[PDB]
This record gives C-alpha cells, sequence and structure tokens, in this order.
C-alpha cells in the first residue's frame, strides 16, 4: 500500500524516523560452490523442459527465457558494482556503442559467471550485422554428450536479455565449429536487428 | 513541493511520489491533478533524446536541469537498464537544483541502489509497480535527510 | 522639436513602405494599374518594395522601440521576400543592412542565418519595447498588453525557423534549438480572443510533429482541449474536431 496505480500518494516531508524492517547488502562476498551442484540443477532444468515441450523450436525459445530472466537482473548489478552505495562513488560510463558493450560483455560478464575471460570476439568480416563471440570450453554444456546444441541456449539467453534490456534489440544463435584440438568451441553469433542499425550511424 | 517518479521501459510508472514542505501542506496547488503527470510524460522525450548523445545539449548518468517550464525545473538520471529517474522540482521563486547538484547526485545513486536491491527478487517481474512498504521508508528517510 | 519631426517621419515611413510591400501578388504578373502606388513591375516589385522598406527602416533607425522593431522586422521581411524571388538582390540585399546592423546586429551572409540573427534582434527590440506603456496607439491605448503582439512575431519566427530543419542527416539547425526557442513564451496566456489560442496550439503541435516530438504533441493538444472546454461562449460542430479527437 505505497504505490497503488489508482493515485499518487501525497505525503509531507520531514516526518519522524520510522522503524527499520529489512536491510540488505550488495557487495560481492565471493562465495564458491561445486560444479556438480550447478550441473545437477542444469540437468533438472532440462529434465522438465524436455517433458513439457512438443517440438524443438519452442523448447529452444523457452529454455531461452530462463536466461533472459538472469540477464535482465545481471546488467544492473555488474556495472553498478564495477563502478565501485554508502561508500559513494563516481558512476560508470553507461556505454552506448556496439563495440563498447561487446568489450564489456567479453571481458566482464564471462569473467563474472565463469572464472576466465572469454578468449576471442570475432567480427563477421565478409558481411555486416553478425558478431561472433566464442570460447574454447563451455563449462555448463560440457556434461552433455552428442552434438545437438539446444542445451546451449540457457547461456545464450543470458546474452540476449543482457542486450534487450540495454537498449540493443538483438538475437543470438549458437553453433558449433570444432576447430583444432578444442572439439567443443561453440560460437554464438549475436545478430542485431535492422531497426537498431541506423541509430548508431546517427 | 517536489515530485519524484521512476519511469519504466514502456513509460509505465513503477514508483510515484511527491514530498513537500510543511509550510504549504497540500502541495502543488491545482497542478498535481492536471499538469504534473503531463509535463513528466511530455518531457520524457528530451531525456530519451539525451540518452544517445555523447556530450549534452564523461559520466552520462546524472543529467542536469533538462527542462524549465513555468519556472519548474526537472532533473533526470538514465539508469543502465533504461529506467529513468525523472523528478520535478517546484518552489515559490525560481528554484535552483544547482544548490543541490553536488548533493542529490547521491540521492539518485542512493535510490538506484534501492532499485537494484528490489530488482534481484526473482518474483518481481518487469512492468509492475513497486508495492513495497519497505520502499517508502527507504526513500523518504533519504528525502528527509538529504533533500 | 527635431524629435517631433522625426516622430512624424517614423509614423510616415514604415506605413509608407508597408503598402508597397503589400503591393505584391503572385510576384506581380500582368496587373498594369493606374501607376499611383501600384507600379506593376515585372520582377522588381520586391526590389522597389525592398528599397522603400530599406529607406523607411534607415529613417526609423535614425529616429531611434515598437515601431523601430516593426521597422527592423519589415526590413527583414523585405530582404527575405526579395531573396525568395530568385533574383539578383543578393549583394544589394546583404549590403542593405546599413542601419539594420547599426541598430540590430545581423553580421552574416548565409541562408537566413542573417535573418535568424535579425529576428533574434527584432525580438530583443520588441522586448525592449515591452519596457513601455502596454499600448501606444489611439485605438490601442487601453488594450491587453504588448503580450498580444510579441506573440505574433515569435510564432511566425518559429514558423520560419523550423522549416530549415528538413529531416536528413545534414541538420541546418540543431534539433534542440527551436525546441528551446519556442519555450520562451510562458506568458500568462490567461485572456485574449480564443481563435488566436486555437491557432497557436495547432501550429505548436505541428512544429512538434515535424520535429518529431511525439509527447510534447500530447501536451499541447491537452492545452488545446483545456482552452476549448473553458470558453464561456457557445460553439458548433465542425469536422475539424473529429480528426482532432482522433489524433489525440
Amino acid at each position: 500500500t505505497v504505490g497503488p496505480k489508482q493515485a499518487i500518494t501525497s505525503e509531507a516531508s520531514t516526518t519522524y524516523i520510522p522503524s527499520r524492517i529489512y536491510s540488505e547488502s550488495l557487495l560481492f562476498k565471493r562465495q564458491e560452490a561445486s560444479l556438480s551442484a550447478m550441473a545437477f540443477l542444469f540437468q533438472e532444468m532440462i529434465s522438465q523442459l524436455h517433458r513439457t515441450c512438443k517440438t524443438a523450436g519452442d523448447f529452444e525459445t523457452k529454455l531461452s527465457d530462463y536466461g533472459h530472466n538472469i540477464g535482465i537482473r545481471l546488467l544492473e548489478l555488474l556495472n553498478f558494482r564495477a563502478s565501485s552505495s554508502n561508500y559513494i562513488t563516481k558512476m560508470r560510463r553507461r556505454d552506448l556503442k556496439i563495440l563498447d558493450i561487446l568489450q564489456f560483455i567479453h571481458g566482464t560478464l564471462w569473467s563474472y559467471l565463469f572464472n576466465h575471460v572469454s578468449d576471442d570476439l570475432v567480427k563477421s568480416s565478409e558481411r555486416d550485422n553478425e558478431y561472433m563471440i566464442v570460447d574454447n570450453f563451455p563449462t555448463l554444456t560440457q556434461f552433455i554428450p552428442g552434438e545437438n546444441v539446444s542445451c546451449e541456449y540457457f547461456v545464450c539467453g543470458i546474452i540476449k536479455g543482457f542486450l534487450f534490456n540495454a537498449g540493443f534489440p538483438c538475437g543470438v544463435t549458437a553453433h558449433r565449429m570444432p576447430q583444432g584440438g578444442h572439439s567443443q568451441r561453440t560460437v554464438y553469433l549475436i545478430q542485431f536487428d535492422r531497426q537498431v542499425l541506423d541509430r548508431e550511424g546517427l | 513541493p517536489q515530485y519524484f517518479a521512476i519511469i519504466g521501459k514502456k513509460d509505465n510508472p513503477v514508483y510515484e511520489i511527491e514530498f513537500t514542505n510543511a509550510e504549504n501542506p497540500q502541495g502543488f496547488p491545482q497542478d498535481l491533478k492536471e499538469l504534473n503527470p503531463f509535463i513528466l510524460h511530455a518531457s520524457l522525450d528530451i531525456v530519451e533524446d539525451l540518452q544517445w548523445q555523447i556530450n549534452p545539449t564523461t559520466d552520462n548518468c546524472y543529467l542536469g536541469k533538462v527542462d524549465h517550464f513555468y519556472g519548474l525545473a526537472i532533473t533526470a538520471y538514465i539508469s543502465y537498464s533504461g529506467m529513468k529517474f525523472v523528478m520535478i522540482h517546484g518552489n515559490s521563486a525560481n528554484s535552483s537544483v544547482v544548490i543541490d547538484d553536488n548533493n542529490m547526485r547521491s540521492f539518485y545513486q542512493e535510490v538506484h541502489e534501492l532499485y537494484v536491491k528490489t530488482l534481484m527478487n526473482p518474483f518481481y517481474k518487469i512492468t509492475d509497480p513497486i508495492r513495497s512498504p519497505a520502499f517508502d521508508s527507504r526513500v523518504r528517510t533519504l528525502a528527509r535527510k538529504h533533500l | 522639436n527635431r524629435s517631433q519631426q522625426k516622430s512624424l517621419g517614423r509614423q510616415m515611413k514604415i506605413l509608407g513602405n508597408f503598402q508597397l510591400l503589400a503591393g505584391r501578388y503572385v510576384d506581380a504578373l500582368n496587373s498594369f494599374v493606374d501607376a499611383i502606388t501600384t507600379l506593376y513591375k515585372v520582377r522588381d516589385y520586391l526590389w522597389l518594395g525592398s528599397a522603400l522598406d530599406g529607406i523607411s527602416i534607415c529613417f526609423l533607425l535614425l529616429s531611434y522601440n515598437s515601431i523601430s522593431i516593426a521597422a527592423m522586422q519589415s526590413p527583414r521581411n523585405s530582404i527575405m521576400s526579395l531573396s525568395a524571388p530568385a533574383l539578383n538582390i543578393d549583394v544589394e540585399n546583404i549590403n542593405l543592412p546599413l542601419l539594420i546592423k547599426c541598430i540590430s546586429d545581423k553580421v552574416l551572409y548565409y541562408y537566413d542565418l542573417s535573418l535568424m540573427h535579425n529576428s533574434e534582434y527584432a525580438p530583443q527590440v520588441v522586448y525592449c519595447e515591452f519596457l513601455l506603456k502596454t499600448l501606444t496607439f489611439m485605438t490601442s491605448c487601453y488594450k491587453s498588453s504588448e503580450f498580444s503582439k510579441d506573440v505574433l512575431d515569435n510564432i511566425v519566427k518559429n514558423q520560419h525557423r523550423a522549416l530549415s530543419d528538413i529531416p536528413n542527416s545534414p541538420m541546418f539547425p540543431r534539433f534542440e534549438v527551436y525546441f528551446y526557442s519556442n519555450k520562451l513564451f510562458e506568458l500568462q496566456l490567461k485572456e485574449m480572443q480564443v481563435e488566436a489560442q486555437i491557432k497557436i496550439y495547432s501550429t505548436m503541435a505541428e512544429v512538434y510533429r515535424l520535429l518529431g516530438y511525439k509527447r510534447k504533441q500530447l501536451f499541447v493538444l491537452r492545452l488545446l482541449m483545456v482552452a476549448l472546454l473553458a470558453t464561456p461562449n457557445k460553439i458548433a460542430w465542425h469536422p475539424d474536431y473529429r480528426t482532432l479527437i482522433d489524433t489525440i
């Protein structure tokens, strides 16, 4: 009963100091876990989404929604704790060019979820509006056997909801290019839409 | 009087407040009913126009007095997801946000910390208002102590 | 006095040039009258009107507020209308600011950026003329204010100003500057005749639409709605209101 959408509550300033009900904290406090306890919950994502899905494509694009609802949380956290609350800072750049947020995702999102920075970030040289991001080892899909890459898409929805809430409407698609002795190399191609494309030209 | 609002992605509001001095207790006399949301929704657009400008009309988070209309200035803050913290200031004479410009930058950062703290609840979707009794005390103690 | 004869010439000159400025119609094509203040020139009605307005504005700037600002606006309108005809009045029209740059300050030679500077100085001269009695004529001696006739100058200033912004990637005038230079009139707007107040909000909606500001449009149509509701007289149905309610 604070913001109803029926009205704007009109309340006078400089009232009393009220009681304190719930107080949280926001710094990182780098607390670890075991990769088995992650991979068990990832296979319990997939062991229900195999059950309540009829074809492949809607399984793809509702495994992606779980990653969407981690990406739109994580975008507001990572810049805000990288620019550093009551230890008052000077805030971050709020990046607004497509190869200034790709450097941020490439060097900080993958260094946040995973221990290492992702290795390469490859422009599609022979055309425009495709932007590859690769690694050498997807450490969440690494217990899936076979070759079909539907089980990839929980990480790629983390990418897509990172950009869709950043003002950059895109669409990701993952593929597998087994280059060299890295048999699981697993490119994602970020593929921005047409209606964004004029705006960074002007 | 002061009007403060958090405007969402589709321009749908998620927090909506006014707070004002006790000299004029019924604040914003015949503007709060009929101009005060219109000037907010009308002057979202220059804040939206300023989100893709590198230099204004090397921080790009705080924005100054972006509009001045009948002697009411508004101030803005474009967060990382794009929720914009626009706030209308009203007075008797020509109000100055320049006396609080060093101050209330740490009012926008200290409400953006509260928005990040209420984003992390996984039950909280986007495009629904903040029905939080904790949020009101957490914003009005900040409004009382730091104006 | 010398100021009395200068006031007589200041009353004479601008009106003596204004009807010859108003003696142009479809660039004066085959209208040979009795040749008493109707020359019917081929392509020099703008040139003769510009020479008349140049002499009149020179005499009024030598007699230097309200009629001075109207004289400077008349010289600006004569230069703009002479440039609007594709003619040879370019160097003569640019050098025709001999008293306009003495009382005003044009100091340019571009496509109406000189007229932008002259229009800003004309609004500054009308703002200096606001520091006077509210109405200086005979029938305008107990009128509203100078606030009902400054507004007709700056709304046609905006109407002439925003057309320089054609949408493309060259912008002749940055997009924010006429958005700034239309918000200067927060005059009270409380009382005047209503059919000025429909027209100012309608063209302020149209300048916001051509700039591409799709919520300031909703603001000025809401002001149009509030001004239409509270009028004390009675109005009738017209199909303009149909499409007005449809676009809002």
